């Protein structure tokens, strides 16, 4: 399940709008210094 | 715990209160500027539309005119033309250009934010009529919106962009219908409708090759799509998916560089592969019913609905511009990688392997 | 032409959500909170009458005037008199003020003074209280800040210090002063004041003060009028206002009306359906109108909302300045207003006055049924007529604080509450507007009525008011009006226009607030909402949402109520809707019911499983904006499953 929840963060991490692939970008961030 | 967002939806929403509701919209005020203004717009265009169809009606003449000639800074992939503002959109891999023909300068330049390995394939004009917008297809997927992008007191602007799909991309907008069909290099020709920002139908391509081309019919299901192979299917999206293939002929072995399809009832899908060869098929017979071979090693092509000039290029610089009867009207001399005609006026756009932008006109 | 095929032509990604930004409209610093409550807990009625005694200084003609307190003094003889009016004004200020602590000086020492106002203070030292004087039985104050009252023997003036009567009188009170020379008095007590504020280095906005005449001003001796004149108007304005009314020259316009008509009006000043209660409740509007008019916003809600009784002795004041005015009197406030009697308002007060006491001949001779006035309901209409052509930000329409006291009936109800949502449709500044001249309690007094015709009315405003203030989703929980609108959720006739409004007005009431969280779960919201969730509006289906999300935001205990009635798995369908902004709302609801997890058992992994897999089948959506939320749903899930992702994240390094 996890697999599959990190898989979909790297669709919205490579997001065409900016927005999107901003924010998601800072909640993948988030994840790797933990 | 501070890496915790919160939208600001739910706020934004909340705004729906704030303003008026029982007084009448500002669209519904007949007398507001907006609607004379929107209404002005569509004035000229039944003008523009009459005065292009009085050209029709006069023929067409040799066209060797030349209106300007300035330069890009990138090669042009992808041009289009807006049906009635003079405005020549001119894309490049990295960039999007925005040039004039009347003024004879650039009016505006983009970065599309696509990464150096994607490339803009495919260029629409959405809401054409008015409050017209530039969808940007990438290769890779990524479609994405732009408005205001020749205007004076305002900038760019990207109104909304999703990773389609997931040859490079094809797109065939259906004004009419409100739908968005990507396709490329899967095996699925999808399409998005804009109205419900949804995938309502994906229709299975059923081929190796790429989709290299797709255009579609308005007021029908008419999806035609060449692939890479050399084939050409026709989908109607009517029927079951299983079923949606009606026609699949093949005359063909090379990456199609425009299956086009004609506007008028009488439709003619008028293909040309890498071989050059032209072959004027019907949905409704399974063959072609006139055949012609132009050039040797074509290089870019394009056609014009209202007008069947079959403005062809060459390696050795030359722009074959026939009918489809196969007669001749010219041969202008100058790697030509985008040809672009009007939709209405019988306007030519050229852009050969340097990065130099014409436009041709009949007199 | 090819025009028709034009705009018959649907204009995509051209809406709401895509030419405005996506971000809240920010909240104004919402001011209209009123800061205390004072409450009067007593009063102090000093009356030098000095019945059957002349002041030496003013040397009154033989008629003179005679009338005090509606009492003829040498009627009733000196001693019983005097007793009287003293019982008589405590029963006219008890019609303002009946909750106080009242206690009489009648013919005062200075000693008596002095331990009746420190009994008082003593008795709400933080509280005010009302000093009443009334000095027509003594001489006129001294330049030096004098007042004059008797000795133990009733046989001389002893004076008095107006520092000194400041002294004892505390920080929170009212000074009354009803004499000829008053305007000596408040000179010499804003001196006093300047004085304590001299020797404070090393109490004057508490201290309010009215004054009957200005210092040089001399009281009127007109037989006609009342000796208590000042007092009347503060305390019996009707009564006053009527025999006022008789003696000017419009009088000639209604003819048969002397003021022995006046003597036998019927009614009650409480009864508004009653021609004496009809002229109070007039009285009131126009009053509070022209104050709410003419004076700063800050100043009307100092003295006409803070307390009652200050609010009414300054209405009655309105009417004071008016009258004395035409008898070369001119009335002082210690908080200076500016000069209202010329204003417009008057002359409605003149025809409401007209046409209410016209019927009386009926009344009281023939015994007809008193009409009503139509005063309230064209002042409605002149507030219709004014939103008509509302929509510039030109100067307010004066009838506001009218439409306010016309809630207080039922007769025109309706149509008040209608108006007032029309007018809030104007703009949010508007809706700012109404909350200064003190709208809420009123509005929120409605919520404890079951007229199901009102239902639809007060959802409407209660939206519009609570979209500008959601601070006050703590007070909707205090009185138990969230029963109210969920009645209204629960009624499949109600409209869907105003089950929207309903939903969203929940909607904000549980917007990160444990108590009305705790309270709407008891009250079944999830089970309610679930009942509406399939309904033919996509505005509803949108908020609905996005309240459920909220009801469960760190409060597993309407998460587990959720897994008992399966929301997830019923919010799933929505996950597939046409309209974006139900998806989105959709995105958040399923977001928020993950983030809520804190460790529970087993079965809510496997249902964050479930739902988590069920939202990852939005990945391929046409909006980012839905995108966006997808994100900060997923962040969520990751806030629980912190320890699990840095598993996955670290797998892959």
């Amino acid at each position: 399940v996890y697999t599959q929840i990190w898989r979909v963060l790297l669709h919205l991490a490579a997001d065409p709008y900016p927005e999107v692939s901003d924010v998601a970008m800072k909640v993948l961030n988030s994840i790797a210094y933990k | 715990i501070s890496a915790t967002v919160q939208t600001g939806f739910c706020d934004w929403s909340a705004r729906y209160f704030a303003q008026p509701v029982m007084k009448i919209p500002e669209e519904h005020d007949l007398e507001s500027q907006i609607r004379k203004e929107r209404e002005w717009r569509f004035l000229r265009n039944s003008r523009v539309r009459r005065q292009a169809q009085q050209v029709i009606q006069k023929g067409i003449t040799r066209l060797d005119d030349q209106i300007f000639l300035n330069r890009n800074p990138g090669v042009p992939s992808v041009v289009k033309f807006h049906p009635f503002t003079p405005c020549i959109a001119v894309a490049d891999k990295d960039s999007i250009c925005f040039w004039d023909w009347e003024k004879g300068e650039k009016l505006d330049y983009f970065h599309n934010g696509n990464p150096r390995y994607t490339r803009v394939t495919a260029m629409e004009y959405l809401n054409g009529q008015d409050c017209s917008l530039l969808l940007t297809a990438t290769d890779d997927g990524a479609i994405r919106v732009w408005k205001n992008f020749a205007d004076l007191e305002k900038n760019p602007e990207m109104v909304t962009a999703w990773q389609g799909l997931s040859a490079g991309m094809v797109v065939d907008w259906e004004q009419e219908t409100g739908l968005l069909m990507s396709s490329g290099d899967v095996r699925i020709v999808r399409i998005w409708d804009t109205d419900r920002e949804m995938k309502v139908q994906d229709i299975p391509t059923g081929a190796d090759s790429c989709v290299t081309s797709l255009s579609c019919d308005s007021h029908r299901s008419l999806i035609v799509a060449g692939l890479g192979d050399g084939s050409i299917r026709v989908y109607d999206r009517r029927m079951a998916l299983s079923e949606c293939r009606v026609m699949t002929y093949r005359e063909h072995t090379a990456w199609v560089v425009k299956a086009s399809l004609q506007k008028r009832p009488d439709g003619h899908i008028v293909s040309v592969s890498v071989n050059g060869d032209v072959r004027i098929f019907d949905p409704r017979m399974p063959e072609s019913v006139n055949v012609l071979q132009i050039v040797k090693g074509l290089t870019a092509l394009d056609i014009h609905p209202q007008a069947d000039l079959i403005a062809c290029g060459s390696v050795n610089q030359f722009t074959a511009i026939y009918n489809s009867s196969g007669e001749l009207i010219n041969n202008i001399k100058y790697a030509i990688s985008c040809l672009a005609f009007h939709p209405h006026w019988p306007h030519l756009a050229v852009g050969s392997n340097d990065y130099y932008i014409s436009v041709y006109s009949v007199e | 032409e090819a025009d028709l095929t034009d705009w018959n032509l649907p204009l995509a990604f051209m809406k709401k959500r895509h030419c405005e930004k996506i971000e809240g409209s920010k909240s104004l610093a919402q001011s209209w909170r009123m800061k205390d409550r004072m409450k009067t807990v007593s009063v102090a009625l000093v009356l030098c009458l000095n019945v059957g005694v002349d002041p030496p200084d003013v040397v009154k003609t033989t008629p003179c005037a005679r009338l005090e307190c509606w009492i003829d003094p040498l009627s009733m003889g000196p001693q019983k008199a005097l007793e009287t009016i003293g019982a008589n004004l405590q029963k006219q200020y008890e019609n303002w003020q009946p909750r106080a602590r009242y206690k009489q000086s009648l013919d005062p020492t200075v000693d008596e003074v002095k331990k009746l106002c420190t009994s008082l203070r003593r008795n709400a030292k933080e509280e005010r209280v009302l000093f009443h004087y009334n000095g027509h039985g003594v001489p006129r104050p001294t330049v030096n800040g004098e007042v004059w009252v008797f000795n133990k023997n009733y046989t001389q003036y002893i004076p008095l210090s107006i520092y000194d009567l400041q002294t004892w009188m505390g920080s929170p009170s009212i000074f009354v002063y009803d004499c000829s020379n008053a305007g000596l008095i408040v000179k010499s007590f804003k001196q006093f004041a300047l004085q304590r504020e001299q020797e404070l280095e090393v109490s004057m906005k508490n201290c309010i003060q009215l004054a009957a005449c200005e210092a040089t001003e001399l009281l009127p001796m007109i037989p006609d009028l009342p000796a208590d004149l000042f007092t009347s108007c503060l305390t019996t304005p009707i009564k006053i206002a009527l025999r006022w009314f008789c003696m000017q020259k419009c009088v000639s316009l209604v003819p048969g009306v002397t003021l022995d008509l006046i003597e036998k009006i019927p009614g009650r000043l409480n009864d508004r359906r009653t021609p004496l209660g009809e002229l109070n409740w007039i009285f009131t509007a126009i009053t509070d109108t022209i104050a709410w008019n003419v004076l700063p916003r800050d100043l009307f809600q100092k003295l006409f909302r803070q307390d009652l009784l200050v609010a009414s002795l300054f209405r009655n004041f309105l009417l004071a300045e008016r009258i004395m005015r035409s008898y070369n009197c001119t009335p002082v406030s210690s908080p200076r207003l500016p000069p209202t009697y010329m204003h417009a308002m008057w002359q409605a007060w003149d025809l409401a006055v007209d046409i209410c006491l016209s019927q009386l001949p009926t009344i009281i001779e023939e015994g007809t049924a008193f009409r009503h006035s139509p005063f309230f309901a064209e002042q409605l209409t002149a507030f219709q007529v004014w939103l008509t052509m509302g929509v510039e930000n030109r100067n307010p329409p004066e009838q506001l604080p009218i439409v306010l006291q016309v809630l207080l009936s039922q007769v025109h109800r309706l149509r008040a509450l209608d108006l007032l949502g029309r007018f809030l449709d104007l703009g949010p500044w508007a809706v700012s507007l109404a909350l200064s001249v003190g709208i809420f309690p009123y509005v929120l007094k409605l919520l404890q009525s079951s007229a199901r015709e009102l239902r639809p009315l007060l959802v409407f405003i209660w939206a519009k008011i609570l979209a500008v203030d959601s601070s006050c989703q703590a007070d909707l929980v205090k009185d138990n009006g969230h029963k109210y609108f969920l009645s209204v959720l629960a009624d499949p006739y109600m409209p869907a226009e105003h089950r929207t409004m309903t939903a969203f007005i929940l909607a904000v009431i549980v917007n990160s607030y444990h108590t009305g969280q705790e309270a709407c779960l008891q009250g079944n919201l999830i089970a309610i909402c679930l009942e509406q969730l399939n309904d033919p509006h996509p505005l509803l289906r949108q908020w609905v949402a996005i309240c459920l999300g909220r009801i469960w935001q760190n409060f597993d205990s309407a998460r587990w109520c959720g897994v008992r009635d399966s929301a997830h798995e019923k919010l799933y369908s929505l996950l597939s809707d046409p309209i974006p902004e139900v998806r989105c709302a959709a995105v958040f609801a399923l977001g928020t019911f993950v983030g809520n997890s804190a460790e529970r058992t087993d079965h809510s992994t496997t249902i964050d499983h479930n739902v988590a897999m069920m939202l990852a089948q939005l990945v391929s959506d046409g909006s980012p904006m839905v995108r966006k939320e997808l994100v900060v749903a997923l962040s969520h899930l990751v806030v629980q499953y912190e320890s699990n992702f840095c598993t996955v994240a670290l797998q892959f390094i």
